[PDB]
């Protein structure tokens, strides 16, 4: 197989600046002359969109901000200036030899200032308790950057079993992240401790931003 | 052999 | 200009056989230089090419998948079919069919290979047990535990409230998905104005309207 390796795997860029992406092939993807490396943009929900074909050729209608260079094994894709709707994943593809391979994808994410998460905690609604299961829910919302950490502490003791974590990607209008962390215990187990608390540590602090409720 | 075509035309 | 559209079994038990059908318009598959590809995308993972058929009847198969695939055509009926045999669970993905040229892609259909049946979900409500973090706003929530299959549709106030809303993507715990949302309102809204969570899980006529009453 011809294996395509893309770097960067992730890209935080500001609007109006330059952004470069790279694809390198395990071998030449060329006849000799034209190359068979193309570039696809994939917006979440949609199919990949072909942008650039045979390394350098722009597909009709794509913005000229999109260019491709390279030959034989080393190819590069440039977006300049990045406008806010190129916040997408980019893939390269080779069609010199079957099987037809694509690379891992680079995703463009906008950069913005730090914002710390407004965490909030939810006990179990009675309803859940009546049917034998308890979920305590922590909402850590509207933060930049992505990387965050959530510790679930019960009575003060750490607890990792049964945490089910979820992120949103880039909130397009304000360029932020939100995350949902659910601890689900049994109603019986739940009824034997008084204190559920949820710890978040973000680049934006020297404290944990902690959230507690007693039963 | 042939080639899966990618791009226009 | 051209249309491509897939048709899938929806859900499959492991180790069955997946049928896929690609319906098109815009080109007969007898036209010289015609052909149709099937590319496969996992959940939030890259692209993988699976197979390709050309107008002159020659088939192309992903050689690490060549075993389990078989492409075919009903050329006087604008149909390309795919059978992927012995469905393992690491075969849940989205199937795209693409016409030659790779410009024109069909939306893609989901297949999930889960040895489980349609469970309709419990929609528990999430209110604070008394406190006000944030700026004289409160976050509320809705917990949709334990369903199959994707998706549920959730709207706060039926779309009469969408700004300030986060709908965290569905994770799966016990082979059963768990989705969650939050809404932030100013305090003058709830408890005064009432906010209700609308969950709809169509594969089962589960249509659950859970109101967030303040405790």
């Amino acid at each position: 197989d011809i294996v395509l390796t893309q770097s960067p795997g992730s890209l935080a860029v500001s609007l109006g600046q330059r952004a470069t992406i790279s694809c390198r092939a395990s071998e030449s993807v060329d006849d000799d002359g034209n190359s068979f490396l193309h570039w696809y943009q994939q917006k979440p929900g949609q199919p990949p969109k072909l942008l650039i074909y045979r390394s350098s050729n722009l597909i009709s209608g794509i913005p000229d901000r999109f260019s491709g260079s390279g030959s034989r094994t080393d190819f590069t894709l440039t977006i300049n200036p990045v406008e806010a709707d190129d916040v997408a994943t980019y893939y390269c593809q080779q069609s010199n030899e079957d099987p037809l391979t694509f690379g891992a994808g680079t995703k463009l994410e906008i950069k913005r200032a730090d914002a710390a998460p407004t965490v909030s905690i939810f006990p179990p609604s009675s309803e859940q308790l009546t049917s034998g299961g308890a979920s305590v829910v922590c909402f850590l919302n509207n933060f930049y950057p992505k990387d965050i950490n959530v510790k679930w502490k019960i009575d003060g003791s750490e607890r990792q079993n049964g945490v089910l974590n979820s992120w949103t990607d880039q909130d397009s209008k304000d360029s932020t992240y939100s995350m949902s962390s659910t601890l689900t215990l049994t109603k019986d187990e739940y009824e034997r401790h008084n204190s559920y608390t949820c710890e978040a540590t973000h680049k934006t602090s020297t404290s944990p931003i902690v959230k507690s409720f007693n039963r | 052999c042939k080639r899966i075509h990618i791009g226009p035309g | 200009q051209v249309q491509l559209k897939e048709s899938g079994p929806g859900i499959l038990q492991p180790s069955q056989t997946l049928s896929l059908t690609c319906s098109f318009s815009g080109f007969s598959l007898s036209t010289y230089g015609m052909g149709v590809s099937w590319i496969r995308q996992p959940s939030g993972k890259g692209l993988e090419w699976l197979a390709h058929i050309f107008w002159d009847g020659d088939k192309r198969y992903n050689p690490s998948l060549k075993s389990r695939l078989k492409i075919s055509k009903d050329t006087s009926n604008n149909q390309v079919f795919l059978k992927i045999t012995s469905v393992d669970t690491a075969d849940t993905a989205t199937y795209y069919c693409v016409q030659e040229g790779y410009i024109y892609w069909g939306q893609g259909t989901s297949v999930t290979v889960s040895s489980a049946k349609t469970t309709a979900p419990s929609v528990y409500p999430l209110a604070p047990v008394c406190g006000d973090t944030t700026g004289s706003s409160v976050t509320l929530g809705c917990l949709v535990k334990g369903y199959f299959p994707e998706p549920v549709t959730l709207t706060w106030n039926s779309g009469s409230l969408s700004s300030g809303v986060h709908t965290f993507p569905a994770v799966l715990q016990s082979d059963l998905y768990t989705l969650s949302s939050s809404v932030t309102v100013t305090s003058s809204t709830w408890p005064s104005q009432s906010i209700t969570c609308n969950v709809a899980h169509p594969a089962s006529s589960t249509k659950v309207d859970k109101k967030i009453e303040p405790r």
